[PDB]
């Protein structure tokens, strides 16, 4: 059984063992599809469960097949899934077809018309609109090449860059006014793409390139579509420099898009050379440099799929072992995380393991000996390891190197601010990346403080939304007084450093200790010069707050007031609550947290007339299986744990909790061993996962809350 | 019994520790033979000369002698036979030439006054005190000389020779012993045994380690040639050092065959066990260090069959690449010039290299017996080196320069005239010349009759970068020996008695005020003095703890044990060192350099208790003092924005290096003092390339200046600016305009930099 | 203190807490003036001293927790519970007996003060100090007594010979400690034991321990110093099982908690007293250590029965219960009287070389002295003939050995010879560590070898030498 249908080879044993058991329970095996996969969540079925109508992912985006598979048809396990993942790529292929034909009519055009940019967009998933994007600019790039092959010839190059510019704009208009969240990342990653095409495209109008076989051109990469070609998996070919690879055509749902840095390309053309040279490649270079994140998306343009094996104490051995083996059966990537945190013995262990795949690979430039069984290993397996400076002595002669010391910080803050349609996305930009320099030196240090490269792309996604409330605000108030309503003619007059500002305030200054803020502000001052932001008050949630201090005997005030911090730090409760939908109210032992909570819920309660429901949960006292659920041995029933049952409670609505607000306090210490099955509500999922394999959804009233009083042991992530 | 321990010790180290251990037993000679006199004297100051401390009037500053030499010229003095050198030095004038000349250990002059005429061995150890003092450069060559004059002059002459396995296999060696070939890394030595076994006519079973069946085979084979008396060999088992124990273990308690010889091919890792590094006899293979020899390994690994095909332009495209990884290569060896840091350019990536030539000439030549020289995708394979290959290593942006430098200046079109200049005044005048043939064997026959007197600037380095190896080399051999020669306990109360004495007592804080807090500078100053305030309160208590214990009134605590067991092996403390610091730095000049870091903060704090923020701006701080120099730049950044109202990003530096005495202190500029040049002298602001090891700038001046937006003059060229000689730190950039004349690709490739100390 | 984590900010923050330290003084001397009054309500001619034995007492605590800090020894504290301890073992002294003069309520005031203030002590000034304290205290606070009885140096308590627990004359009880060595060596293991004054005081002391409830005794002193030996001798001569755990690299933690099981059901079930002599050999890992100190502290630990061995631990303890005489259903009181039986019956003692101080008793054994050496030098060397009619006396002598008679015969001046070679010996070693070099220490195991080969030497040589005379 293992073998045919490698992919749960992925899956642990007891894993396997369970879905052998649930071979007759299809609603059962969405965690196992949640593990192969890269961005799969459950397939698509009818009511009678019995054909898999289609695909979808953890963001809701699903992909309808062009041929259903019926179950009943091929009872077998292993031949509907194979069957499944079959149909998953035709459809793909097919689907990427269709929306390449549909840019290419919109390209080579005088001009866009939004609606019809926005209903393609719409049509097909993010990856498919970006990847057609990517193929109609490289078709239209070397046909221009083609002609200007003349010698001296005119160019049509100035007009493919004047198509990527109108499409540009057209796209910093759409992504400006209000869109749904979905159609918001498409927007975003189809803008990036197109920012890195017209810098491209720049570089190229610039060198004066003639042939279209000159290297200027061979460097930058290559997307060939080849709809004749009868096998779907083979239309498209991405070649870049002389290293040419097929498409995956795996699914990837939504992901996070890079900006295409200068340190990005360099690091795409090294380890595309690596596996055109038959060997893997080992980005090393300090952490959080966007290794681990660079290797997957150099697997996501390819259409592969990467397995990020995090090497820490949670790293496993038996487990590490079938995973991998499971990668030479399919083909899919694979990027180790930081590899010397490891174990001694458990990295001589790994490096022998790798060592042995990667000479079977170089072989295959055919089978090779893991857990002793012969593996045909794929010839598109890869292997990425980065490091934290070094390689075992095994692998030094197995695998490149290279140096991500810096990523270009300006370059990634200019293309993403660009992407949240900020106009001077290049001076703001120029100006955020020094201060979050400034800040991770000049500050006092604290455990809590992250001034990273991901906090800096975290504060650009706060200021444009920021900005779009602000022009939702306007346009609401143009409406009340008037009628005169222009997006671009409200952006125009939009000030967008004082955006930045008030964004960076509302993520970073309530992080600050009592010091830090002068310095924060002195820091605003020298690098954003007479630009200051005052947070307008919530007048009615500051009556609010004194009215229920009053009734708590708590005291109030204003600003200098006696107890005019406090009140300051409540609001900021309340701004993050807002925004955020999980919250650390860090402070030393009796600071102001569960006053602070308790008076904001009560003044909230009062003020917006909704009820107000806390479920005050220390996690400490409470054995960690006893506070998600246990397991039964036998039957797996589930004794649904403290927090579990909470939010089961609030989720069912039998008293309509729904529309109460619900606050999740938990209060007591933090440790990387109960927040780990939490850490899947606390990002954009917000969904808990569960030993059965049932997933309930954190409803929108739920606020994770955790009043700690330190975090010595509360991990960075 | 000397001859036989040194031809058998020294086959097992690295070249350059012959001396070292040749000397080692000139000394046991030298105390064996009863004539000569003890010279514990000589000995303890030749070892022991940097330790003795110096004053600014101590130096009288004697024409003709740089400031070390004025320093060595009076530790030397202090010695009673050479009390009378200063003398003598200013009265001679045959010194001068002697100075300077090529070989000056050949005709030392007689300087030290003594009443009655000296041995051999003792006019020997006088001159290996000269030479010290005047032309440490010279000192590996002087010490070869001392040895000769102890031990004999032939007493070394069998490592030049190549190493005679064959008798070293047939006798001398037990068949139970295993015989041990630790090579560094990029070679192996299994050449030398097949050669053997072949010219010995003994089968011999050659076994990789690299896995489990690798474990088997081996343990079969030697089990088998244990008893048939055939010969095994294993390679790279450095891989597994626990399997390795076990074999050592295994071959303890077994008996061989007269005939059987174990053979371990091995890398010189700290991984493979001290048992059987015991237990077996070592030999040490280096690659010889030439450019020459290297381009005969590059060609020689090659195979002639790819080297030849069907584009008659390959080979010299092979040529060019050969040289190339070798000039890349043996710049290695001059690590602070050559690089910044020691990269692992090995055998990996000249074969990279040439697949990469390969596959893309096929490309553009498809199947041509010739193709123009134009038509070569230099680009492509510039690129390539640049980047992926040679590059991925490449952390440092300047070294990255570097190595685009070296690719653009050999590949291009360029290259393939007869007048090509793979090299620029090598010597005088001179310079090399691309060979004009077009097949291999006339590029091998030209590299086989190099001249064979490689310089530095055969490879692109300033001449001087052998005097500074041979420098490194010879501190090297007077640590090592230092290093192989209760009382310990008083003698760590009398250093730390010392240090005590010496390092400042007490630092001051700076006074918080709104005011100051405001100011960047301030902020960043107090920041400095607080970090320098707790460690010197640190390093005060620890040195009281150590006395205390010395006196015995307290006893030896784990830290304190801990602490005390570093001091006592010279290590340098951990608690310590908190500051970056360079690598091989021990605790004495840690403790100077700590010393004179805390007179400057002391300065500082009294500048600034005396005015403030204000004055504060025009103090001249050195970026070695401060623990942390580019927080220092960007205050000062931030201190213009600040005062100007501009932002940060719109700000550029500008250099002005002037006198101290003759200095504006524009409010946009700052004094910066200690920076030295490497490689170059500044005049008026200008680059000159030098042979000089090192321009001291007398005062650098930081101005900063709002983004002009124009480009960068093609004269100007960007400086990196490393805090210490290692150059592992980079502190920023600076952007100098090279006189005319002037080639910035031979400023990179000669390594010019700015050092803080 | 160790093993004590402080607890978190967030608690602390809502319990006050107390400072409970040692008494004051005063606050001793009232306390501990009741219980002397009422202890002395047992002799009426005897009750106008209590207040100043109380006094005397109070003082002489005072001076020893000014002088003897925790600093120099981790065992220097003296708390009131060793005060609770002396008054107890005064009156436990005095209860069987009916009448006594001041001096010999003196006599056992000073006793119970060696036991607890000087039995402790590392170095030997140390306890010479301790005597003149205890002698001087006794001056000033009972002026009106004859100090040549009352304090009379060799101050040896025991019960084995009269009926009651009087003073004991040394030589007697070396008459009937070897009577009771004699039936050791005849039924028990059979080695050769010199009675030095040392092995009279550290017998006492260990049968006292013995004899109390949860008696639990701390043996630190050098190795082969008579230690386990004198355990097991007091041990049997007491008729209590003594019992170590075999303990080899194989032994881990389960085999360990196994043994402890067993002991545990032997001592709380079956009435049956074990004496359980444990070693630093014995001690492979701090979660032994551990469990030690919740078994001295609680008297039983939770963590040895378990499931199973809980239900067979219970039904054992009915069936005790049975045969006693007490009938108890529920698991919970047969668990008290089983605890009950364990800290009544089992005593562990522990040989070595702040809780466990204070809740234990430690005897310093420290290593063989002088007259200690010298005794063992005559005694095994008794047999050889190493008397010559032909030696002269030096005019000046070594005079190693302090009490050696005036004329040296020739066995005593080659017995103070040997006793000098085991002192060089260790100044030897002391010298090599003050250098720091690598030492070994020197064990009277070492001294007995030594003898042992002397006499193999001697005769061997002396046989062979006269075959031929
Ligand atoms: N606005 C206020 N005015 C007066 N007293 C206040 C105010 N806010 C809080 N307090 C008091 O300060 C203390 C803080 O109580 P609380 O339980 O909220 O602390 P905490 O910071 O959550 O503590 P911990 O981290 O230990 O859980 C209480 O004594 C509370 O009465
Ligand atoms: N090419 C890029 N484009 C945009 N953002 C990036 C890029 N590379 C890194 N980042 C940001 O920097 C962070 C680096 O994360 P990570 O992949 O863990 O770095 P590393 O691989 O060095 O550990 C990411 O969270 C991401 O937000
Ligand atoms: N008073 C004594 N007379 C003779 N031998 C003694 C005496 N005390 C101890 N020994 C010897 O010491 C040896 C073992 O001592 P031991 O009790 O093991 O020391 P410890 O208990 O300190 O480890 C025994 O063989 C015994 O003969």
């Amino acid at each position: 059984e293992r073998s045919s249908f490698p992919r749960f080879y992925f899956v642990g044993d007891e894993d396997l063992l369970e879905i052998i058991g649930n071979s007759k329970n299809v609603a059962k095996l969405q965690k196992h599809f949640k593990k192969m996969f890269a961005g799969v969540s459950s397939i698509i079925l009818n009511e009678d469960n019995s054909v898999v109508l289609g695909i979808s992912s953890r963001e809701g985006e699903e992909v309808m097949f062009k041929t259903p598979v019926s179950i009943t048809e091929h009872p077998k396990i292993n031949e509907w899934l194979t069957l499944v993942e079959k149909e998953m790529r035709v459809t793909l292929a097919k689907l990427l077809a269709e929306s390449v034909t549909e840019v290419e009519i919109f390209g080579k055009a005088t001009s866009i018309d939004p609606n019809t940019y926005i209903t393609w967009i719409d049509k097909y998933q993010a990856q498919l609109v970006v990847l057609s994007a990517q193929i109609a600019w490289s078709e239209n790039v070397e046909t221009a090449l083609s002609s200007m092959g003349g010698g001296g010839d005119a160019a049509p190059l100035h007009s493919v860059l004047s198509n990527v510019e109108v499409t540009l704009n057209v796209l910093a208009d759409s992504v400006l006014m209000e869109q749904p969240p979905l159609r918001r990342r498409k927007l975003e990653h189809l803008i990036t793409e197109l920012v890195h095409q017209r810098d491209v495209t720049r570089s190229l109008i610039k060198s004066k390139i003639d042939n279209a076989k000159s290297f200027e051109w061979l460097s930058q990469m290559r997307f060939y579509f080849d709809p004749k070609q009868t096998d779907v998996l083979q239309q498209l070919s991405i070649q870049m420099a002389n290293a040419k690879f097929n498409y995956g055509f795996e699914y990837l749902g939504v992901q996070d898009k890079l900006v295409q840095t200068p340190l990005t390309d360099r690091c795409y053309l090294t380890m595309t050379q690596a596996l055109e040279a038959r060997l893997g490649g080992s980005p090393f270079g300090p952490a959080g440099t966007g290794k681990t994140e660079s290797v997957k998306a150099l697997g996501h343009q390819l259409g592969r799929f990467v397995l990020v094996f995090n090497c820490d104490e949670t790293f496993d051995f038996q487990a590490m072992g079938r995973i991998f083996v499971g990668l030479c059966q399919v083909g899919a990537w694979g990027c180790f995380d930081e590899f010397n945190r490891l174990e001694e013995r458990m990295l001589s262990a790994v490096s022998q393991q790798v060592q042995c795949i990667q000479e079977a690979l170089r072989e295959h430039s055919i089978t090779c000996e893991l857990l002793n069984k012969q593996v045909k290993v794929s010839p598109d397996m890869a292997i990425f390891i980065t490091m934290n400076p070094n390689l075992p002595d095994n692998l030094k002669k197995l695998f490149r190197s290279l140096a991500m010391t810096k990523p270009d910080r300006q370059l990634i803050a200019q293309v993403m601010l660009y992407s949240q349609g900020f106009r001077t996305a290049e001076v703001l930009a120029n100006k955020i990346v020094p201060f979050f320099k400034l800040c991770d030196e000049q500050l006092s240090s604290q455990s809590h403080y992250d001034f990273g490269l991901r906090a800096l792309k975290s504060v650009l996604v706060s200021a444009g939304n920021v900005k779009r409330e602000r022009i939702q605000k306007i346009k609401r108030e143009k409406e009340e007084r008037g009628e005169a309503v222009d997006e671009g003619e409200i952006a125009e007059n939009l000030p967008e450093q004082e955006i930045l500002i008030q964004s960076v305030c509302e993520t970073m200054v309530p992080k600050l200790v009592a010091e830090d803020i002068p310095l924060l502000f002195s820091l605003l001052s020298d690098v954003f010069p007479g630009v200051q932001y005052h947070r307008g008050e919530m007048t009615a949630l500051r009556e609010e707050l004194k009215k229920v201090c009053q009734e708590m005997y708590l005291t109030y005030g204003d600003g200098e007031e006696v107890g005019g911090m406090w009140v300051e730090k409540v609001l900021q409760l309340y701004q993050i609550t807002q925004i955020n939908h999980g919250l650390m109210m860090v402070g030393p032992s009796g600071s102001g947290k569960s006053m602070a909570w308790r008076v904001l819920l009560k003044a909230l309660e009062r003020l917006e007339g909704v009820e107000g429901v806390a479920h005050i949960i220390d996690p400490k006292a409470i054995s960690k299986d006893h506070l998600y659920g246990t397991l039964d041995p036998n039957t797996r029933e589930w004794t649904d744990g403290l927090f579990t049952h909470v939010l089961r409670k609030i989720i069912d609505s039998v008293r309509g909790e729904l529309q109460k607000r619900q606050w999740i306090v938990f209060d007591g210490d933090v440790d990387p061993e109960w927040v780990e099955n939490l850490n899947s509500v606390l990002d954009d999922n917000k969904l808990l996962t569960l030993p059965n394999g049932e997933r309930l959804s954190l409803p929108p009233n739920v606020r994770i809350m955790f009043e700690v009083q330190d975090l010595k042991y509360a991990t960075l992530a | 019994l000397f001859q036989v321990a040194f031809n058998r010790v020294a086959r097992g180290m690295l070249h350059q520790d012959h001396i070292t251990f040749a000397m080692l037993l000139a000394r046991i000679k030298l105390k064996g033979t009863v004539g000569e006199p003890t010279y514990d004297a000589e000995f303890q100051h030749f070892l022991r000369g940097n330790e003795i401390v110096l004053s600014a009037g101590s130096t009288p500053r004697i024409q003709g002698l740089t400031v070390e030499q004025a320093e060595a010229v009076v530790r030397l003095s202090c010695l009673p036979a050479f009390k009378d050198l200063i003398a003598k030095v200013q009265a001679d004038e045959q010194f001068g030439i002697w100075l300077d000349s090529s070989s000056p250990e050949q005709t030392v002059p007689y300087l030290w006054s003594e009443e009655t005429p000296a041995t051999p061995i003792g006019q020997a150890i006088h001159r290996l005190l000269l030479i010290q003092a005047f032309r440490p450069d010279r000192l590996l060559a002087m010490a070869h000389m001392f040895v000769s004059t102890n031990l004999g002059e032939s007493f070394m002459s069998i490592m030049e020779q190549p190493l005679d396995l064959t008798h070293i296999v047939g006798t001398e060696v037990k068949p139970n012993t295993p015989v041990l070939m630790c090579s560094v890394p990029g070679y192996d030595a299994s050449g030398h045994v097949e050669d053997l076994a072949a010219e010995q006519n003994t089968q011999i079973t050659s076994i990789a380690i690299g896995s489990a069946e690798g474990f088997n085979q081996a343990d079969k084979a030697i089990n088998t040639a244990v008893k048939s008396g055939r010969w095994v060999m294993l390679k790279n088992v450095h891989l597994a050092p626990g399997w390795l124990m076990q074999l050592e273990k295994k071959l303890h308690s077994l008996q061989p065959h007269a005939c059987f010889r174990l053979f371990l091919t091995m890398e010189i890792n700290p991984k493979v066990p001290v048992n059987l590094l015991r237990a077996g006899r070592i030999f040490v293979f280096e690659p010889p260090p030439g450019v020459k020899a290297n381009m005969l390994r590059t060609f020689s690994s090659i195979p002639v069959s790819r080297i030849c095909k069907s584009p008659n332009e390959r080979a010299r495209l092979y040529f060019l690449l050969a040289w190339f990884h070798a000039i890349i290569q043996e710049r290695l060896r001059y690590a602070p010039l050559g690089w910044s840091k020691k990269y692992e350019f090995g055998e990996s990536d000249l074969r990279s290299a040439c697949d990469t030539v390969d596959t893309w000439l096929d490309d553009t030549a498809k199947g041509r017996q010739n193709i123009s020289p134009d038509k070569i995708p230099w680009s492509a394979l510039k690129t390539l080196m640049a980047q992926s290959i040679y590059g991925g290593r490449v952390d440092n942006e300047f070294d990255q320069r570097l190595l685009n430098t070296f690719l653009e200046r050999l590949f291009t079109t360029r290259s393939f005239d007869s007048e090509f200049k793979l090299a620029c005044k090598v010597d005088g005048h001179k310079d090399i010349q691309m060979p004009d043939g077009i097949r291999r064997e006339e590029f091998v026959q030209w590299v086989e009759l190099l001249p064979d007197t490689q310089t530095p600037s055969w490879l692109g380095l300033p001449n001087n970068a052998e005097r500074v190896l041979l420098t490194t080399q010879g501190v090297d051999m007077i640590s090592k020996m230092l290093k192989m020669q209760p009382a310990w306990m008083r003698t760590l109360h009398t250093t730390a008695s010392n240090w005590l004495h010496l390092i400042p007592q007490t630092l001051s804080h700076l006074k918080r005020t709104v005011e100051n807090i405001k100011d960047p500078l301030f902020r960043f100053f107090e920041r400095e003095v607080k970090m320098g305030a707790k460690l010197l309160q640190d390093v005060r208590q620890d040195l009281a703890d150590v006395v205390q214990v010395c006196e015995g009134k307290k006893k030896q605590t784990n830290y304190l044990r801990t602490l005390i067991n570093e001091l006592v092996k010279g290590i340098l403390p951990r608690s310590w060192s908190h500051y970056t610091v360079p690598a091989g730095m021990t605790v004495i000049q840690w403790v100077s350099d700590f010393s004179e870091r805390i007179k400057q903060l002391q300065n500082i704090s009294l500048a600034a208790a005396s005015g403030g923020a204000k004055e504060l701006k025009n103090i001249h701080v050195c970026l070695g003092g401060l623990f942390v120099p580019e927080a220092y730049i960007t205050a000062t950044r931030q201190y213009v924005a600040q005062a100007n109202s501009w932002s940060l990003e719109e700000l550029c530096l500008e250099v002005n290096v002037t006198t101290s005495q003759g200095a504006t202190l524009d409010a946009c500029s700052f004094g910066v003092t200690g920076l030295k040049l490497q490689g170059a002298t500044c005049n008026n602001n200008k680059l000159s390339l030098s042979n000089a090891i090192s321009t001291a700038l007398p005062l650098t001046q930081l101005r900063w200046v709002k983004q002009t937006n124009t480009e960068k003059k093609a004269s100007v060229v960007t400086l990196p600016v490393y805090l210490n000689f290692t150059r592992a730190d980079l502190i920023f950039t600076v952007d100098f305009e090279i006189a005319t004349k002037e080639d910035p690709r031979s400023f990179y490739e000669r390594g010019v930099a700015v050092l803080c100390t | 203190d160790p093993g004590r984590k402080p607890l978190s900010h967030r608690f602390l923050r809502h319990v006050p807490v107390v400072y409970v330290d040692y008494p004051g003084p005063a606050s001793l001397t009232q306390i501990y003036g009741t219980f002397n009054r009422a202890m002395l309500r047992l002799i009426p001619s005897l009750r106008t001293y209590a207040e100043p034995l109380t006094a005397a007492m109070v003082e002489f605590y005072t001076m020893s927790q000014e002088r003897f800090t925790q600093d120099t020894q981790p065992h220097y504290i003296y708390s009131p519970r060793e005060m609770t301890r002396w008054v107890r073992g005064i009156f436990e002294a005095l209860r069987p007996l009916e009448t006594l003069p001041v001096e010999g309520l003196i006599r056992i005031w000073a006793h119970e003060a060696l036991r607890l203030f000087q039995d402790r002590l590392v170095e030997d000034e140390e306890r010479r100090w301790t005597d003149e304290n205890i002698d001087t205290v006794a001056l000033k606070h009972f002026p009106n007594i004859d100090r040549e009885k009352a304090m009379s140096r060799p101050i040896l308590y025991s019960n084995w010979l009269s009926k009651d627990y009087i003073p004991v004359d040394q030589e007697e009880l070396r008459d009937y400690v070897k009577a009771r060595l004699k039936v050791f060596y005849e039924e028990e293991l059979d080695v050769p034991l010199v009675l030095f004054n040392e092995v009279l005081d550290h017998v006492l002391r260990i049968d006292r321990i013995f004899r109390q409830p949860q008696g639990h005794l701390l043996l630190i002193g050098v190795s082969g110093a008579g230690k386990t030996t004198l355990s097991r001798f007091v041990a049997w001569m007491n008729g209590l099982s003594v019992y170590q755990i075999k303990v080899h690299r194989k032994y881990t933690g389960e085999d360990f908690d196994e043994d402890l099981r067993t002991v545990l059901r032997r001592s709380g079930c079956k009435n049956e007293k074990i004496a359980f002599i444990m070693d630093e050999s014995n001690v492979l890992d701090s979660g032994f250590l551990e469990r030690m100190n919740t078994l001295l502290a609680n008297g039983e630990v939770p963590g040895l029965f378990e499931g199973d061995e809980y239900a067979t631990l219970m039904t054992q303890c009915k069936e005790g219960a049975q045969k006693e005489g007490l009938m108890l259903d529920s698991h919970e009181e047969l668990y008290k009287w089983f605890t009950s039986q364990v800290i009544r019956n089992l005593h562990v003692v522990f040989t070595m070389n702040p809780a466990l101080f204070n809740r234990c008793v430690l005897n310093w054994f420290g290593d063989w002295s002088t007259e200690a050496l010298y005794q063992v030098g005559k005694e095994f060397t008794s047999k050889m003939d190493l008397e010559k009619p032909n030696y002269i006396v030096p005019d000046y002598m070594p005079v190693v050995y302090d009490k050696l008679p005036q004329p040296p015969s020739h066995r005593e001046a080659i017995v103070n010879s040997c006793v000098f070679v085991h002192q060089t010996l260790h100044q030897a070693n002391a010298r090599l560590a003050k250098r720091g070099g690598r030492t070994m220490a020197i064990t009277p195991r070492h001294y007995l070898d030594f003898i042992n080969h002397y006499a193999n030497l001697f005769h061997e040589k002396r046989s062979e030498l006269e075959e031929q005379q």
